[PDB]
């Protein structure tokens, strides 16, 4: 039974077991690690189940909560799941981790917790209420499944955008000239619905998920010590109002949690 | 010529090519520079993704043109590896990488050489050539070292 968010451990004694080799790869991440130790004290390791950029960014967002985002708080939000199938029946190839009664369900949990989060009176409440959270593994992927639904959106309301000629962040165009993700339908059918299955998100879908959920995501990268992509910011240049969470990928394969000394557990 | 590479971070490479090159050879050159395996490579100009085949020209890339480098390559998958002393270790990996660069970073974690390394999944020897996704290796699926 992995856990889904382990429990915070020394971030250098955590190098220090998972790099023991005599090589510059092994000696590269320990030097990401040592960078990484100046601003961050602990690491939480967070489940690879193909999931984990979704669980990463999330738990961050949802843990340091202190008010609900007005895009979680609109009324509205609850009503999309309707709106958007009704409209597009090829939502309805949506692969489950009726369909309208599901995700609004999802969309109704992912409001109702972080409001209680966020209505909690003291910091350590909420840091403990949210890891919580993180051990009821139904209602966690629930949450999932609602992010998973938000970026759909993002990616419809983007793409729609971008056919009418309007504005769009770039990283939508690239995202829809993939030759397997041309549109929405084929974004979902051949990346989305593998999401906590058979695969994670690329680094374009990053993209996706920061504007899915309004949270800049800040990501070290320590395969890419000693350049300037060693911190890497989906999105690039985001909304400054956009709360920041921080994540760390050893090699752009998994998404692990740094840890201040003021969100730890103790 | 010039031509400039941007990845989804404004990192901007500068490559020094010809009309007539490739797209597979402009890859070789991105792999030369940043250590990116061609195979995650898609370089997109002008909405378009590129096809290896193709040259620039064939492409109306001209000096001072800018492409677009949107990689394959996905997180959020770990598996784990059983070693010889009965150790659980836990890989970050992706559905497309090969034995060999597991072996590899079985190297790097704990320092066993890749040609001490035999592999097994479900019973099968593990082939160096082959990727995860070969195997249908999936996340959390554990391999035996002996």
């Amino acid at each position: 039974g992995p856990l889904s968010v382990a429990p915070e451990m020394d971030i250098m004694d955590y190098c220090k077991k998972e790099w023991r080799g005599n090589t510059q790869k092994a000696t590269c991440m320990k030097m990401g690690y040592e960078e990484v130790s100046q601003k961050f004290t602990s690491i939480r390791r967070v489940r690879g189940d193909n999931y984990a950029a979704l669980r990463a960014t999330l738990f961050q967002a949802m843990s340091q909560a202190v008010g609900l985002p007005p895009w979680l708080q609109d009324p509205e939000l609850m009503l999309l799941p309707e709106k958007l199938i009704s409209k597009y029946n090829w939502i309805k190839q949506w692969k489950l981790g009726d369909l309208v009664d599901k995700i609004k369900e999802s969309l109704t949990l992912l409001r109702k917790k972080w409001a209680g989060l966020a209505e909690m009176r003291t910091a350590e409440a909420r840091q403990i209420a949210c890891d919580e959270l993180f051990t009821n593994e139904a209602e966690e992927y629930s949450l999932y499944e609602a992010v998973k639904f938000l970026m759909l959106n993002r990616a419809i309301e983007l793409y729609n955008d971008k056919e009418k000629g309007k504005e769009v962040p770039f990283f939508s165009v690239l995202l829809f000239a993939r030759d397997t993700s041309n549109d929405p339908g084929q974004l979902l059918r051949n990346h989305l619905n593998q999401v906590g299955h058979t695969g994670g998100l690329e680094q374009v879908e990053m993209f996706l998920l920061a504007y899915a959920v309004r949270h800049t995501i800040q990501v070290y990268r320590l395969s890419k010590y000693n350049t300037e992509e060693f911190i890497t910011v989906y999105p690039t240049d985001p909304p400054k109002d956009w709360p920041v969470v921080t994540l760390i990928a050893e090699d752009d394969r998994h998404y692990n949690i740094p840890v201040r000394v003021c969100e730890e557990t103790s | 010529m010039q031509i400039f590479v941007k990845t989804l971070t404004g990192k901007t490479i500068t490559l020094e090519v010809e009309p007539s090159d490739t797209i597979e050879n402009v890859k070789a050159k991105i792999q030369d520079k940043e250590g990116i395996p061609p195979d995650q490579q898609r370089l997109i100009f002008a909405g378009k993704q590129l096809e290896d085949g193709r040259t620039l020209s064939d492409y109306n890339i001209q000096k001072e043109s800018t492409l677009h480098l949107v990689l394959r390559l996905r997180g959020g998958m770990q598996i784990f590896v059983k070693t010889l002393t009965g150790k659980t270790i836990t890989l970050e990996v992706e559905p497309s990488d090969t034995i060999e660069n597991v072996k590899a970073k079985i190297q790097d974690k704990e320092g066993i050489p890749p040609d001490q390394q035999r592999l097994i999944f479900a019973g099968k020897q593990l082939e160096d050539g082959r990727t995860l996704s070969d195997y249908n290796i999936q996340k959390e699926s554990t391999l035996h070292l002996v």
